[PDB]
């Protein structure tokens, strides 16, 4: 199985910081596709192919790397970005998702 | 718009075998691969498998080889996934997703559903 | 001669035996099972699939009596990977409309100027095994209409063939038998760790389609194996290929002849050497094997030298011997031959880049040790038997020392000598009538044996005289007479020398005649038709 190892497990951001967060494969994989998830809600697509982003995703997530060494920054945090964000990949069976990064915006 | 309904929260007892469904509708289904995927309360996102709707193709995980089961009938638009033998391991929610029937760089899970709350408990 | 008086003066002995030592009767020699490989120079071939729509835009001045055609102009436009997988795969049907892009704008293409629909992909007339192609219209659509206009049609031809692809080394571009180059490696996937090939392409022009079946265009019958086939979709059409791993299907070195009884020569101190007298050729290594971690894609040296190292085994020793180490060794010869051998033993007992030239100089040095090896065993015999004949000879020479003891001073030395036996050594010190008519005539001068007269008489009172014999009757001289009758015990020894042969230059083609196979020359085509505006216009002159 390829192991996807989400550093920042919790993240605190101040509204305005430009935050960092980054997935790291075990072996290299093809792409990286990242989604969302709110507490009680589905996952929401939100980078696919390392850098492009979903239908209705702001300019401010952007995302790159490449190999075994991904990354996905915000320019300009807001409130609404408090979420947990999930790296996944494809290149091998199983498909397997990180751990997550749960974002808290310290108000 | 594209849109997958999922049914609802099940309580189950154990050793029970369970099905749960993923009705879509906004799209052409017979050329759209669904996956399930499995998230347990509090952690993370765990791949069950897919089958693809056109040719009755199943590929899933070593972890739920004997676990689960997917099919998938034309007419009435839905996909299914029989959970069996169930242990207390297997209450998480499940969701189904939306797959293209190719790999390029932007084959993701584009469309979710809803989840299904399965409990296995007494 | 006269021969005076020896003295004590100068004494000399013969020389006794002498030892001499023996030729090499014994070589390290190790008899084994190899193979040889060389370097691959062929290029990795399968097979493809093109699809395409042949467009072609033609537009007619139409005349009172006649028409002309104004432009015709044609293009290839791809076919997109849905509508491979689901109108050809499912149907075997093609619409009549292509859609595609072109100077960045996304234009429209529809046959006969009308509604789309889906044709059948019927086959070519001149389709033969190996070389299909499918295609759904057999018509150039033109429109001639009326009298002092121009008139414009579109012909759209889905065309499906079935291609060859080719793909030379380092892999990283392929191309297909229409002339089409493809600027991505064959080998290279979204998948299984294949994305670090090279694609020269946009991630959206590249597809690939996991378990696919493929359906013949002829026959519609789905194949019982999967396979995972690629898509590239190109500005002019797209290629679809089957998925396969790099190091699976290509090695560096490819397997060349096999050698049933080698023997690994290692008399030579320092290298091995590997002759082959079947082959007929010898190949000369070091002592430390090659790494193949080295090599690059160097991997199936080894599997498909075991696999017939082992073939062959169970077919000419099997009863009488038996293998050595269950990996066989591996050494890079001289001249970029790489020798795997396998040792026989008996029932009773930084990448490292190999360019392979020619194997002229093994055949030259198989074809001189094994004339060495013999000639200087043959003339080691010889001299080690040429010793022991004159150490047994020199048992005869002491026996005619104590009788005639002055023949062996003349014999080896070269001058007349006399000698006397002075116990058990030898001591050598270096006006003529006719005879006293009255055994041997040794009376006076004015007469032993070999023209040595004696200044006494010693004998009991023929003769040869110079060149000539005495002839006595009764102690009574008669005439110098000669004999031309004489006996010889000298045996002949006639060696004749090899004549000189010499080698003019003898080759079955020259380079001249080996370059000139072939229908077309593409450095002769094309300077003849890049002279045709120079040839059949005028370019300098100008108007005003």
């Amino acid at each position: 199985q390829i192991v996807l190892s989400q550093s920042p497990a919790i993240l605190s951001a101040s509204p305005g910081e430009k935050v960092t967060m980054t997935c790291r494969a075990s072996s290299s994989v093809s792409y990286i596709y990242w989604y969302q998830q709110k507490p009680e809600s589905s996952p929401k697509p939100w980078i696919y192919a390392t850098s492009n982003l979903a239908s209705g995703v702001p300019g401010r997530f952007s995302g790159s790397g490449s190999g075994t060494s991904y990354s996905l920054t915000i320019s300009r945090v807001e409130a609404e970005d408090a979420a947990t964000y999930y790296c996944q990949q494809w290149s091998y069976n199983p498909y397997t998702f990180g751990g997550g990064t749960k974002l808290e915006i310290r108000r | 718009e594209v849109q997958l309904q999922q049914s609802g929260p099940e309580l189950v007892k154990p050793g029970a075998s369970v099905k749960i469904s993923c009705k879509a509708s906004g799209y052409t289904f017979a050329d759209y691969t669904m996956h399930w995927v499995k998230q347990s309360h509090g952690k993370s996102l765990e791949w069950i498998g897919y089958i693809n709707p056109y040719s009755l193709f199943i590929d899933s995980n070593q972890k739920f080889k004997n676990k689960a089961t997917l099919t998938v009938d034309n007419s009435s638009y839905t996909a299914y996934m029989e959970l069996r033998s169930l242990t207390s391991e297997d209450s998480a929610v499940y969701y189904c997703a939306r797959f293209p029937p190719y790999y390029g760089f932007d084959s993701h899970f584009d469309y979710w559903g809803q989840g299904t709350a399965l409990t296995v408990s007494s | 001669y006269v021969c005076p008086p020896p003295s004590g003066s100068t004494v000399v002995r013969l020389e006794p035996e002498q030892a001499c030592p023996e030729y090499s009767q014994g070589r390290n020699f190790t008899e084994g099972i190899a193979v040889l490989f060389k370097e691959n120079i062929a290029p990795h071939k399968f097979k493809a699939h093109i699809y395409y729509k042949n467009v072609i835009v033609t537009t007619v001045w139409s005349g009172s009596t006649y028409a002309a055609i104004t432009n015709r102009f044609t293009d290839r436009v791809p076919v997109p990977v849905q509508e491979i997988t689901d109108v050809i795969d499912r149907r075997g049907k093609c619409v009549s409309k292509a859609e595609y892009v072109r100077n960045n704008h996304k234009v429209t293409a529809f046959d006969r100027d009308e509604n789309p629909v889906e044709v059948d992909l019927r086959p070519s007339r001149l389709n033969a095994l190996g070389t299909r192609g499918w295609h759904t219209t057999n018509d150039t659509h033109t429109k001639i209409g009326a009298a002092g206009f121009y008139h414009t049609g579109t012909s759209v031809n889905c065309i499906v063939e079935e291609v060859e692809a080719r793909s030379v080394y380092p892999y990283d571009s392929f191309a297909l038998s229409t002339g089409d180059i493809v600027y991505m490696s064959p080998f290279y996937g979204l998948r299984e760790g294949a994305h670090g090939e090279h694609i020269g392409y946009a991630p959206g022009r590249f597809q690939q389609v996991e378990h696919y079946y493929p359906i013949d265009l002829d026959s519609r019958l789905r194949a019982s194996e999967s396979v995972t086939r690629n898509f590239l979709r190109t500005p002019h059409f797209t290629v679809a290929w089957d998925w396969a791993p790099k190091t699976r299907r290509v090695c560096s070195l490819a397997k060349w002849r096999e050698a049933e009884e080698m023997i690994r020569d290692e008399t030579r101190d320092g290298s091995f050497r590997f002759t082959s007298r079947a082959l007929g050729a010898s190949f000369v290594s070091d002592v430390t094997q090659l790494d193949l971690q080295r090599v690059h894609l160097g991997d199936c040296v080894l599997r498909e030298a075991s696999e017939a190292i082992d073939a062959i085994y169970q077919r000419r020793y099997n009863n009488t011997h038996v293998l050595a180490g269950d990996r066989p060794e591996v050494y890079l010869a001289r001249g970029g031959f790489v020798v795997a051998f396998r040792p026989l033993i008996s029932n009773e007992l930084g990448h490292l880049r190999i360019t392979t030239g020619s194997a002229e100089f093994a055949r030259l040095q198989f074809t001189y040790d094994h004339i060495q090896a013999h000639v200087n065993d043959m003339l080691g015999r010889i001299a080690a038997a040429w010793c022991e004949l004159q150490n047994k000879d020199r048992t005869l020479w002491s026996e005619m020392s104590r009788l005639n003891p002055s023949a062996v001073a003349t014999a080896a030395l070269g001058q007349r000598v006399s000698a006397r036996m002075l116990g058990d050594v030898m001591a050598i010190s270096r006006g003529v009538y006719v005879q006293n008519s009255m055994s041997r005539p040794l009376v006076t001068f004015e007469l032993g044996d070999d023209n040595e007269l004696l200044i006494s008489r010693d004998l009991i009172e023929y003769f040869k005289l110079g060149s000539g014999y005495v002839y006595y009757e009764d102690y009574s001289y008669v005439r110098m007479v000669e004999v031309p009758e004489t006996i010889s015990t000298r045996v002949t020894l006639n060696l004749t020398l090899l004549e000189d042969r010499e080698f003019l230059p003898l080759e079955v083609y020259t380079r001249e005649e080996l370059a000139d196979t072939g229908l077309l020359d593409y450095s002769e085509i094309q300077r003849r038709n890049q002279l045709h505006a120079l040839k059949f216009y005028d370019i300098d002159r100008v108007v005003k």
